[PDB]
C-alpha cells in the first residue's frame, strides 16, 4: 500500500524528466527521498523502481553501493563528521568529544528523539578548515564546544 | 540562499582562476560579464572547432585530475570518432586534502560553465554534464542557478548566439563513492548504475556514455579554457616555465599557518608553497612529511622539487598536506589505509581484499595487538593490492604507505619492537 | 606579525565581557576569537532585520561611552529616519588625559570591535564604515588593518556578507596630533581631509555628517558592547549591574594607586571601591587628596562614595580616575590641565581661543610666584569666560575642573596668593 | 623640480586609492612623508596637493593644524615625551633629566647628528605606565636612566 505523497511524487518526476533518459535520475531521486523521510524507506524502492522503468534489485544494488544513503536510521539532521587524514590531524576527536558532551551520542548513534545522527564520513574536501562537519547540507569548521553548541542550537 | 560553506582562504600571484574566487562568495553572471566573461565563448563560436583544439593543444594544457593527459590531444582523439559525442565536467573531488575544484564551483561558476561550452563546441558535443559529488550540495545549487543565468543571457540552449550550436548542461549528483571520480565509473553512475570502473580499453574517448565518444575533463582543467581562447596559446604559455606553463591551483592543509588554496606557476618549489605562501608551519615545527593527497609521501629531504609534472616534480594534483615533527607517521598511514578500505568498489579481488586487509592489519599494528604474522601479512598485502586491478585505485592503494615504510623505518620499527 | 612596542597596561574584570580576552596583554587574532564564539552574534544579527537590532540596542539601555552619554539605540533611530546613504564611524581618538580604556580593546581584542562595527553598520543600513584612530596609536592602527584583512578572509566583510546581501568595507583613518578631532563634527571634518574644526550644531551628524549624509558616530567602548547585546539578548544584558545603569563599564585608573590599569566593573561600584578594593589602594597608603575625572571634574576626598555611573550625583565622564594623594600640589596639577586645554583649542571661537591661552599663561605666572594682583583677578575672570559663544564642549569645560579646585581647595590656592 | 622617489610615490598612491575619495588620504600621505624624510619637506607639499587634487593652501593649512607634523627639523627618531598631568605627577621631569644626561638635548631640540629629537606631547593614552614616551612608533614606560639608556641603544 506504500505510495509517495503528491508533493514528493511531483519532485521525483521533475528529476526523471530532467535528464534525457529516466534512469539517470536515480541518485537525485534517492537524495530527494532521503531528504523527505530522513532515511530511505525499504518500501520506497519498489515504486521508485517503477517510475525509473528499472527492476527493483537494480535500485537496491544502487542504494547498497552509495554511502550517503541510509535505510536503517531515521534522522531529522545528519551530522557528517570527517574522519580522514587531515581532519584527524587537526582534531576530529575533539569534535566528536564535544558532540558527545552536547548530544550524548557517538558515531553511528541517533538521539532518542531521532533529531541528530552522527555519521562518520571520508574527506569532505574542505581540509583547510579541518576539523570539518556538516549538518544536513550546511558545512562548518569546528572551533570549540561553545562554538559548536551555538551552531547546533540553530537546528530545532 | 545557499547552504553554509566554510570560507576557505584563497590567494593568487597570477589572478586568473582565482581572480574572483579569491573572494569567498558567489560571483553571479553580471559580475562575471563585467570583467569580460563570456567573450572567450563569443570568440570561440567564431572559430572552427579544429582551431580551438589546435590552440588548447599548443598551450600544453594537461589534465588536472591526476592522470595529466594532454587536453588537446584528448579532444583530438574523440573527434576522430563519429558523433554524437558527450562532454563531462568531473567535479567529484573526493581525494583527501583536495578542495581546489570546489572554490571555482562555489565562487565563480561561470568560469567553469564558459569552459564547458567552448569545450563542448570544440568536440561537437550538444549534451554536457557536470558530475558533482553529493557532499557538495551548495556547489550543486550554485551550478544550477548559474546555468539558468547563462541560459537567460543566451549562452545555452539552441543556436547559441546565432552560431547554430546547441547545448544543454545537465548537473548530476554523486552519493558517497570516491571511485565515481574515476572517469569510467563516473560514466557508469551517469548511466544510472553503481560506480564500477570499466575495463580499458576501450577508452571513453572512443566508447563512454551510452557507448559514444566522451571527453571527461576535471573542473580545474576546464577553468583554463577561457584563458587559452582569451589570450591565445602563445601568451598562455608565457605563464610560468616554458616546460610546464600555465596557472595551477594548490590546496594546502594540515600544519601550516595559512591553510587554503593558492594559484601559482609550476616552477614554484614545494618548500616555497609551505614557507613563502602558506606562512610556514604551525609553531614553526619542522616539516616531517608532505602527503600528496592519498597518493605519495615526500620527506623533508624532498622539499626543493618543482610543483610540476617533471619526473622529479611533485605531480599528482598539487595537494599539499603538511605533517610536522610531532605527527605520528604510523597513525597517519592508518588514516590513508582506512580511506582506501572505504573506497575500493570490490570488483577486483586483490584490491577488494588488500584495501580491507591493509587497514585491518595496520590498525592492529597501531594498537599494539599485531602478531608477528600480522606484521608480515601487512607487509605482504601492501605489495599485492595492485595485481589484476582494472583501475588506478588498486595500483596506488599501497603506494603512499609503502613510501612511509621506506622513508621512516625507525618509527615503524618502534611499532614492531 | 610584528608591531611597535606597547606598554603592558594591567587589566582586571569582575564581569569577563569586554576584558575576557583583553585582560591578557597581547593580540588576539581571529582564530582565538572564533574559538570563544566570535562573530556568532554577527551571524544571529544578519538573520534579524536592522529594525530589531536597533530595538534590542535601544532596550539594552546602552548609553554612549564617549562622554555625552547619549542612548545608543535612540541615536541609531534618529539616523535611520533620514534617507541614505548612511555612514558609521568608530571614534578611536581617545586623547583625553587619563583615558586609555579604548586602546586595550583595539590592541588586544580587535575582533570584538570589528564585530560590533559590522552589526551596528547593518543596523543603520551603512555600507561604509570608518575607524578614526589617533595618530599616536600606530600599533593599534596596524593591528586593526591586519584584523580587518582576517575578517574579509573569513567572509565577515566585503559584498554579500554570509549570503545576507549586506555589503561593508571598513576603512581605517589616522589622526595627527589634535584632541579636538575626537569631537564628532571635527572628526568628520578630518575624514573629509580638512582641519579638525567642529561644526555648528544643529544640524547633528545623524542628519548631516560625512559628505552631508546621515552619520552615526560611536565610541570604541560603546561598540564593544554590541556583541553582548545580540548574543545575550537585550533582557539579560539589561540585568548586568544596576537596572538604571546596566552593563559592563571600563574604568582607566592612573596616578597614585598601587594597581594602575583598566578595570571592567559594574556601574554601582563606588569611586572609593575603584581605588581601594580594586586598584590596591594608594601608593604609600597616602591619603587621597583628589580624583580628576580626566580633564573634566575634580572630586575631593569627601566625594569618594559616589557611584561610577551617569547619575547627577555620580562620577560621570568616561569613568577616568586619576588619583592625587596628600602631597600632590593641586595648583601644579591645575596648571597641567590648563596647559592641556591651551594646546587643544581649535581657535574658531574667540573666548575659547583666548581663554585657553590666558588661563594657562596666567596660571603659570601664579604657579611660578610671578603674578601681579591684576594677573590673579584676570585668571579668575578668564576661567569664567571661556564658554561664551562656544561651538563645542571643549570651551564649555576648559575651566570646569580648574574652577572646582578653587572651590574645593581654597587654602592651597590662597598660599599662592 | 621636486619629485617623490617612486618607492615613496607608490605608498602615497596606495593611500590615495585606499579611501573612496582621494582627499581623505591626506593625513596618511603626510605620515608617510614624515616617515620617509624624518620630517615634512615644505617643497613636498605642492606635488602632494596635485596627487590629492587639492589646492596647496589647503594642504599647507592641514600641515599647520596637526601637531604630529614637523616642517622644520629632520630627525631620525622622534622621542615623544608626555608632559600632561599623569606623567607629570609620576615623573616626566625625571625622564627629561635622564634624556638630557644621555643625549645632551632638551625638549624641542635635535641631537647634532640628526639622530634624536625630543618632542613634548600631550597625553599618549598610557597613563597607568607613566611617565610615558615614544621612540617613533614604539612606546614605553620610563623606569630609570639606566633602563632608558638600554632602550635608546636599540635605535641605531
Ligand atoms: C580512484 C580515482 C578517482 C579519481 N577522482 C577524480 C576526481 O575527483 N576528479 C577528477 O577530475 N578526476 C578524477 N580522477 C581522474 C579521472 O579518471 C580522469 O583522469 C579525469 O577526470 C580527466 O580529467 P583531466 O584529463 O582534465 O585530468 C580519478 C581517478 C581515479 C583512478
Ligand atoms: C573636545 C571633545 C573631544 C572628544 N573626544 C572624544 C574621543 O576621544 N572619543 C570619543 O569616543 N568621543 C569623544 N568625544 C565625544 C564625541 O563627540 C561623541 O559624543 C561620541 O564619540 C559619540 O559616541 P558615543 O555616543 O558612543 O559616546 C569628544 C567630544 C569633545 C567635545
Ligand atoms: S582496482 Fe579496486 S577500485 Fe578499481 S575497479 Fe578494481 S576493485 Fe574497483
Ligand atoms: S569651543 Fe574651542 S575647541 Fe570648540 S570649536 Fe570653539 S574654539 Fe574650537
Ligand atoms: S580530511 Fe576532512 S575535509 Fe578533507
Ligand atoms: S598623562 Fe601621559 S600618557 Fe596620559
Ligand atoms: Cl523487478
Ligand atoms: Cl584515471
Ligand atoms: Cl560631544
Ligand atoms: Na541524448
Ligand atoms: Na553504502
Ligand atoms: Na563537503
Ligand atoms: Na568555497
Ligand atoms: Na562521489
Ligand atoms: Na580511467
Ligand atoms: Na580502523
Ligand atoms: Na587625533
Ligand atoms: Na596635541
Ligand atoms: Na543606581
Ligand atoms: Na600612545
Amino acid at each position: 500500500e506504500f505510495e509517495f505523497p503528491e508533493e514528493l511524487k511531483t519532485k521525483l518526476q521533475e528529476h526523471i524528466n530532467y535528464f534525457p533518459k529516466k534512469r539517470q535520475a536515480i541518485l537525485l531521486c534517492l537524495h530527494e527521498i532521503q531528504n523527505y523521510y530522513g532515511y530511505i524507506p525499504p518500501e520506497s524502492l519498489k515504486p521508485l523502481a517503477d517510475m525509473l522503468e528499472l527492476p527493483l534489485n537494480h535500485v537496491e544494488g544502487v542504494v547498497a553501493f552509495y554511502d550517503m544513503f541510509d535505510r536503517e536510521d531515521k534522522a531529522k539532521y545528519r551530522i557528517r563528521v570527517c574522519v580522514s587524514i587531515v581532519c584527524h590531524l587537526m582534531g576530529t576527536n575533539k569534535l566528536l568529544k564535544a558532540l558527545e558532551n552536547i548530544l550524548g551520542i557517538k558515531p553511528g548513534e541517533v538521539t532518542p528523539d531521532g533529531k541528530f545522527k552522527i555519521v562518520p564520513v571520508q574527506c569532505l574536501g574542505a581540509c583547510s578548515e579541518a576539523p570539518v562537519f556538516m549538518v544536513n547540507d550546511d558545512e562548518y569548521k569546528f572551533e570549540s564546544e561553545v562554538q559548536l553548541n551555538e551552531i547546533l542550537s540553530r537546528y530545532t | 540562499s545557499y547552504p553554509a560553506i566554510p570560507r576557505i582562504y584563497a590567494e593568487t600571484t597570477l589572478n586568473m582562476l582565482l581572480k574572483r574566487a579569491k573572494k569567498p562568495r558567489v560571483h553571479s553572471i553580471d559580475e562575471y560579464l563585467k570583467d569580460g566573461g563570456y567573450q572567450a565563448l563569443e570568440k570561440a563560436l567564431n572559430m572552427s572547432p579544429e582551431e580551438i583544439i589546435d590552440w588548447v593543444d599548443k598551450s600544453t594544457l594537461r589534465g588536472r585530475g591526476g592522470a595529466g593527459f594532454p587536453t588537446g590531444k584528448k579532444w583530438k582523439f574523440a573527434v576522430q570518432n563519429p558523433g554524437p559525442r558527450y562532454f563531462i565536467c568531473n567535479a567529484d573531488e573526493s581525494e583527501p586534502g583536495t578542495f581546489k575544484d570546489r572554490i571555482i564551483i562555489e565562487r565563480d561558476p561561470h568560469l567553469l560553465i564558459e569552459g564547458i561550452i567552448i569545450s563542448s563546441y570544440a568536440i561537437g558535443a550538444n549534451e554536457a554534464y557536470i558530475y558533482i559529488r553529493g557532499e557538495y550540495p551548495a556547489g550543486y545549487y550554485i551550478l544550477r542557478d548559474a546555468i539558468e543565468e547563462a541560459k537567460k543571457k543566451g549562452f545555452l540552449g539552441k543556436n547559441i548566439l546565432g552560431s547554430g550550436f546547441d547545448l544543454e548542461i545537465y548537473v548530476a549528483r554523486g552519493a558517497g563513492a570516491y571511485i565515481c571520480g574515476e572517469e569510467t565509473a563516473l560514466i557508469e553512475s551517469l548511466e544510472g548504475k553503481r560506480g564500477h570502473p570499466r575495463l580499458k580499453p576501450p577508452y571513453p574517448v572512443q566508447k563512454g556514455l551510452w557507448g559514444k565518444p566522451t571527453v571527461v575533463n576535471n573542473v580545474e582543467t576546464i577553468a583554463n579554457v577561457r584563458f587559452i581562447i582569451s589570450m591565445g596559446w602563445e601568451e598562455y604559455r608565457y605563464i610560468g616555465p616554458s616546460d610546464y606553463a600555465g596557472p595551477k591551483l594548490f590546496p594546502v592543509s594540515g600544519k601550516v599557518k595559512k591553510p587554503g588554496v593558492y594559484e601559482l606557476p609550476m616552477n614554484t618549489t614545494l618548500r616555497e608553497v609551505i614557507f613563502k605562501y602558506a606562512g610556514g608551519t604551525l609553531g614553526n615545527k619542522k616539516v616531517k612529511a608532505v602527503f600528496s593527497g592519498a597518493l605519495d609521501c615526500f620527506s623533508s629531504e624532498e622539499l626543493d622539487i618543482p610543483m610540476d609534472y617533471s619526473p622529479l616534480g611533485f605531480g599528482g594534483t598539487g595537494t599539499v598536506i603538511v605533517l610536522t615533527e610531532e605527527d605520528d607517521i604510523v597513525e597517519a598511514a592508518l588514516k590513508i589505509a582506512e580511506f582506501y578500505e572505504h573506497e575500493t568498489c570490490g570488483q577486483c579481488t586483490p584490491c577488494r581484499v588488500g584495501c580491507y586487509e591493509q587497514a585491518n592489519l595496520l590498525e592492529k599494528i597501531y594498537k599494539g595487538e599485531a602478531t608477528e604474522q600480522d606484521w608480515e601479512g601487512f607487509d605482504f598485502v601492501n605489495r599485492n593490492i595492485q595485481p589484476t586491478s582494472i583501475c588506478g585505485l588498486g595500483a596506488v592503494a599501497g603506494r603512499l604507505i609503502r613510501q612511509t615504510l621506506e622513508k621512516f623505518p625507525e618509527e615503524w620499527e618502534k611499532y614492531r619492537k
